[PDB]
């Protein structure tokens, strides 16, 4: 009782209707990359450093660099003023958003060095992870580290026996499915799959699929937010 | 190693893996189950050489605020360092983190574990149940070997009677034991890319030199209650499609294990 | 770097200081409150390219032991690692630690945010205020960038109306909101010391090439509630003189912005 | 109440007696060696690394390597399920395991490795620590670290004013002594010894040396667990 | 160093210590009871130079739900960074963790502090009694200074008469202070083993050199409520015997000491 | 009520006086340097090492040796005990001090060392972390370490509202203002100035003056326990 009628959602948007998505590259000074992005009432800054000197030099490959991703929320960001620091939730965050950015660096090309990403949840409504990953490769980009494909990324859920995209917290608290998915979409690689919840195959795939669309979306916001900063550039 | 990957590719591109499995066969599985006879349940499951303990251990406590509705369950793996000289002593690392969430989803997402079943005094004293992941060796596929201890420990699992004496407010532990609530078997299945193919439950040696891989998660109802792309690379749609359907092929056979584990173990 | 001490030694010595500000001059200040719309109050603050989110979160606990009068205020300050490549993941460290603390007792001390008038059910009810400072990208003087956004966040803050129901003992959180009771706006001043003359709102640059750093930490009614030398070097006293009384005028103009920044937020 | 009687245990045993001991070396594919004990209703799983490059490179002797134990046991070993992680108890018996393994390897064989020496405690009914060494020993033989003997150990123990052997749970929490002892049996070399609780002098020593006519025992056990695997080893 | 090794093998030879101590010579003891005046009891001991200061702290909480029936004592050893250039900053190490359940074990297992005699509302409200033992100065034989001071800052200690208000049921601290129910002196001697030589209350220099070392924890009454061998090497039985019998005997010439300390503060 | 009256404070002194002060520099065998410092019912001890190897070897700076503090109290230095271990007042109070000493030292004397500094609170009552300095400067002096001077510290307050020096726990707790301030008194440098409470300007920078007052008048104690210990030295 009633995240879907009649037939929009809470908010008022239809099942396949991603919520207002802002992004801003190049925000921060001290990041070699940076990206803002507003995702419904999602509020998420990804910063990149650099790629740098790798310390302990015993993390080094020889062969490339390594990636390390950082996702964090701040306490303010929830609700329930969560207390700082790490937990399962975050670390199993961070490991999954690496996973993701991960193929889309050519990481060979910066021998013995890391590419250190933080993602920086300031507020949350669901969908963070894929928020973060969105901005992380507008980060990325942002920092001119060769990609292959941006990887952009979007949830799909079910509430109320009904696949939608693109969950808010109620959607994601009370629905019976969160599916983020991460693609790079020009190879349409899947990057990022998740899948919380109970679904059957085909409701699976019908919000996998629904998820690729959201984030193919959100892909254009995508190279659009870079388009605008490689216009910025153009000056004088 | 690394010289190792090649020769991997290469079998691969065969329809050969290092050990002559096929790229749909699990290493051989042993499923013992009340192994830690201290333990409320126990599961010792091999994937080939990986082995992985669970206990299930049992308190009684107060559910979360939230949910004066449902018993506790909480699931940690540890990653002891003697399972591998990649394990390192210190607070689960995100390996850990990551197998401990993805099975608890799991097992949390089918209501395999129904927790409204374990409700003594709503809102008050529920059962608390620890699912502790002893990870004794790492040869690979460990969120296998976990998820099918985790589930059979659960199954095996046999908790001490309690009842709500309504009359003085007491709560009775009693000497006569039952089994917990255990409504599903959710069973991971775990595939290793390389290159361009999945092959399920890889070892170590498979994982060294993998792409990406992904675990789903299906009970006996054909739900999937967990998929997690782990590690790096990246899937098509429709190896996804292929995995998904392939895993519940892989659960029911290793289901069947399980409940012939559980069972033998009734004896 | 440390070419830079000489070149910023140098301008100093002509009156001039890298970015063309004066030796009393603040960078560019930005105050925005209420950005964290889930918060209770929140407000970004850049000095510069300085930028710190805080955010006020409330709740409601019991009041320390101690104090069963007062409500509870707690500052932490996350410099976290995106800010700077010199910010590490971890607990606070001294920075952090340091600036959490000066900030706070700025407006404990002040009484700026009233704990007395905090109270729900005296012993046992209070308003817990937690002040989470997150820096978003340090460029100098997040001393005054945090007290700034601390005391911003906590002018914007709008909290749960709250009653005991004298007659069930139950608390009502109610649907209407209203201000924390902010009382003082204190403002910290800092100075960076490079050589023998201090610097209004050091910048990275300044702050690396500085001898010692000193902050005055004054309200609208002519008081000081902190005053921390922090980093090495020595004052004369009759600097710290200089700095309390430069302090007072920089903290006077600041305080408009701030009051400017919390106004507009309710148009 | 009544731990002896008449004259038997609990479990039935004499007060001289042995709890069933199993012993498995060679249980563990990625430990150098390792060794699988069941004593009475312990089951406790030794593994050792290796010698290994130590790290980090501060740690090496520069004549020597260092042994490293590491006693540990489940969540899942005791009545009352024990949190995760280390706590005074297993560092204190992971510095005692280590001191009564140490002086029957011959560590200047390894200059500036460690030997990484792991105790599992799997369930737990007293003993472990002496059951612990006594599988680390066998694990120290399987990783073909040459020792100048196998450590045994074994604990005696005061219960209702009588003196007995290898106390399990019951004893152990509520007997008057608990008296851990290690030895190299060959030389006759105690290289643990403990005493926890309140003893006469004469107490403490008969039970100093019951413990000792007990690790002596689980010494034959332990050569006859080498004598299978090298046996085992014996193929074709 | 190691070349000290072999200058102390040597003269051991010779029945000499690098200080002219007999084998079974305690270099010059000092014992200093209620020196922390604020704690409920304090000794500063020195073993030659060895200096720790172990304070007596209690408080009144909850017994532990095992044990309705007892007060709580609890021993921590903090080997102070400032102690010894071994001595790092953190977590008790294991040395740390060792001499303090060593000591504690002395203490506990005589009975030496009575915790049943230290209880004011059974199963609810005991004395907690903290011993908190900071190392000034390492420089050999730290588990002796340690028992000597935790056993004569008990002796020492001097709590405030708690009494059941019967009638209220609230529980009354007063001004009156008592001794805590100390009711045996245990004193841990402790044996170096160099070569095939037991020296007693080994210094740095020996311990250094040293094959292993023997700690045995004696009362008055004959009884020995502590063994521990710690470090490596390995004692004959009869070692053992020849320490356990020194070791009383040491023990009541210490124990002398530290009953003289304890009167002469009350003087 | 009434921690001035009449005009005496708690403890019968007037309000420009000083706690008695005991110091006594050389007390421990391990330290490089150290001091014992009883300051009212405060009873603190500092420790210096060295100028000292600095590890991690990347801490080092090539230039000149870091100051690094750690001030502590133990646990029966307070009256409700202190749990062992770091917390935000004492890390606060670490970086202050270091803050303190630092101008006094010459650092570039000793590049890539560390002067590693530890003051342990034995027995607290207000004024440590300026008990603190004042011994730690000792500490140093004893460790032969050259320095510019001395640095001295005291504290001054407000109490009633009137400007009082050198607070007890008594009046640092109730009162209103703490104002520790630590100086070079040779050059009139102050290295330490800080301030907890409400005060107008006027009352701030007289308690500042007063403190410095106190802190000169604890110098000359310095230098007092400095030529009694470089009297020692004169044997024979
Ligand atoms: N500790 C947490 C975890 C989740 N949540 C909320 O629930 C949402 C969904 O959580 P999730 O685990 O599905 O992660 P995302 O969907 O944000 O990627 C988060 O964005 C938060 O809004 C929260 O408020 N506090
Ligand atoms: N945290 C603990 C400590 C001891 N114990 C039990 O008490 C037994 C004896 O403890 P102990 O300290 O004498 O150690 P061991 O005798 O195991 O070497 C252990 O084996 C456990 O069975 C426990 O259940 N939980
Ligand atoms: N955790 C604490 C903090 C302060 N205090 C007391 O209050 C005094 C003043 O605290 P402070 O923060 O002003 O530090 P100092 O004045 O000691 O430098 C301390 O010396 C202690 O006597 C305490 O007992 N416990």
């Amino acid at each position: 009782k009633l995240i879907d009628e009649n037939g929009r959602r809470i908010d008022g948007r239809k099942k396949y209707e991603l919520r207002p998505i802002k992004m801003e590259v190049g925000v921060l000074k001290n990041a070699n990359g940076s990206a803002y992005i507003e995702w419904g009432k999602n509020k998420i800054i990804a910063a990149v450093y650099g790629p740098r000197e790798l310390h302990p030099k015993h993390l080094q490959r020889p062969d490339r660099a390594i990636l390390r991703v950082r996702y964090n929320m701040a306490p303010f960001s929830v609700e329930e003023r969560k207390k700082p620091g790490p937990d399962r939730r975050s670390i199993e965050i961070s490991k999954v958003i690496k996973g993701a950015l991960e193929p889309a660096l050519i990481l060979e090309m910066f021998p013995r060095t890391a590419i250190d990403v933080f993602i920086e949840v300031l507020q949350a409504d669901a969908g963070t992870r894929v928020a973060g990953i969105t901005a992380a490769s507008l980060a990325l980009a942002d920092a001119g580290i060769p990609m292959r494909d941006l990887v952009a990324a979007c949830a799909a859920g079910k509430i109320e026996g009904e696949i939608v995209l693109d969950l808010n917290k109620e959607e994601d608290n009370y629905g019976e499915a969160d599916v983020p998915v991460a693609i790079m979409p020009l190879k349409n690689d899947i990057t990022l799959l998740q899948m919380d919840g109970y679904l059957t195959k085909d409701e699976f795939i019908e919000a996998v699929k629904l998820a690729i669309k959201g984030a193919k979306a959100v892909y254009q916001k995508q190279r659009e937010a870079l388009k605008e900063k490689y216009l910025k550039i153009a000056q004088e | 190693a690394g010289i190792m990957r090649d020769h991997i590719i290469n079998l691969l591109k065969e329809g050969k893996r290092i050990d002559d499995r096929g790229f749909e066969d699990y290493r051989p599985i042993e499923i013992e189950v009340g192994v830690i006879e201290k333990a409320e349940g126990s599961a010792l499951v091999k994937l080939g050489s990986t082995q992985v303990l669970v206990g299930i251990k049992t308190s009684l406590g107060e559910p979360f605020p939230d949910t004066p509705n449902m018993g506790v369950m909480t699931t940690n793996v540890e990653l002891v360092p003697l399972a591998s000289p990649t394990f390192e002593p210190g607070p689960p690392d995100e390996r850990a983190i990551e197998l401990a969430r993805v099975i608890d989803r799991g097992i949390r997402e089918s209501k395999a574990l129904n927790l409204e079943k374990m409700v003594i005094v709503p809102g008050k004293i529920v059962r608390v149940v620890f699912i502790d992941v002893h990870v004794l060796d790492h040869d690979g596929n460990l969120m296998d070997a976990i998820g099918i201890a985790a589930i059979a420990a659960l199954l095996n699992a046999r908790v001490p009677k309690v009842r709500y004496n309504e009359e003085t407010g007491e709560v009775e532990t009693l000497d006569e034991t039952e089994p917990l609530p255990v409504e599903k078997i959710p069973v991971p299945v775990t595939f290793a890319k390389i290159g361009n193919i999945l092959v399920v439950d890889p070892s170590l040696d498979e994982e060294l030199v993998m792409d990406g891989k992904i675990t789903i998660t299906t009970d006996e109802t054909g739900h999937i209650s967990a998929v997690q792309k782990s590690e790096g690379g990246a899937f098509k749609l429709e190896e996804v499609m292929y995995a998904v359907e392939t895993a519940f092929k892989k659960a029911e056979e290793i289901r069947k294990l399980i409940l012939e584990a559980v069972e033998k173990a009734k004896q």
